[PDB]
């Protein structure tokens, strides 16, 4: 389903890794949303410019 | 400042499409994570290739 | 710890309950941060203004 | 405007509150989980109460 044969033999490391990137989604949602609305706001002062 | 808007609607569509995909990627890693962490959260080690 | 016994013999039907709960609390976590973070904007503008 | 950042800050507190609550009931049920799927994913079958 995810991978061909992926390390069956020990595949902890790779729920570590995945928990990276979870971490990773919160990282990279947060700052995509912040950065992107704190834009959109300097959209509206250039729109009210 | 039509300059800026015509830019800073690009840097919008990058985000939304940064944000989009990168939520779909790491919704399926997600997925992938709870299967993994349901059906064999060290199960392996109890099969231990025995 | 959670529940005091809580069928405890075949708890196998809590961690479904548990999913839902998972997945709301990245929506809720995810809704009310980005909320306030707008807010935090808006009080850096309403600042500004 | 003034008026606004009060209201903002009573709105900022009363979002970090419900999240500050609402990520610590869920972290607690996701731990919960967490600790069911790891010390015993099934593992009670090969316990079987014997």
């Amino acid at each position: 389903r995810q991978g061909r044969q992926y390390q069956a033999e020990d595949l902890e490391a790779l729920q570590n890794e995945l928990e990276a990137r979870q971490e990773a989604l919160s990282l990279s949602v947060n700052e995509g949303g912040e950065r992107r609305m704190e834009m959109r706001q300097e959209l509206e002062q250039l729109k009210q410019k | 400042l039509r300059q800026r808007h015509t830019e800073l609607e690009r840097e919008v569509s990058r985000f939304e499409d940064q944000t989009q995909q990168q939520r779909q990627q790491y919704a399926q890693a997600k997925e992938s994570l709870t299967t993994l962490n349901r059906l064999i959260p060290q199960v392996t080690l109890l099969l231990d290739e025995t």
